[PDB]
């Protein structure tokens, strides 16, 4: 039952991890879409 | 005076974006 609960635990906390490395991507990704929609909008304003 | 119209509203919605993008730039 301790193995069991210790195998319990580190299930938690792999989900834990990967809702903290979804956060993550989350974040990296609006980061990254700001300046490629800054981007996108000065290539737009010369084809405007 | 309706492709006018639609020029105007061509040239506005541009205007839109241009200010919406400023916007954008201005927030982040």
């Amino acid at each position: 039952q301790r193995k069991r609960l210790a195998e319990k635990y580190r299930e938690c906390l792999s989900n834990k991890e990967k809702i903290l490395k979804e956060i993550e991507v989350k974040k990296e990704y609006l980061s990254s879409l700001q300046p490629r929609l800054n981007s996108i909008m000065q290539a737009s304003l010369p084809v405007q | 005076e309706s492709v006018e119209d639609k020029l105007e509203l061509r040239r506005k919605q541009f205007h839109v974006l241009l200010s919406t993008i400023h916007e954008l730039q201005q927030t982040l």
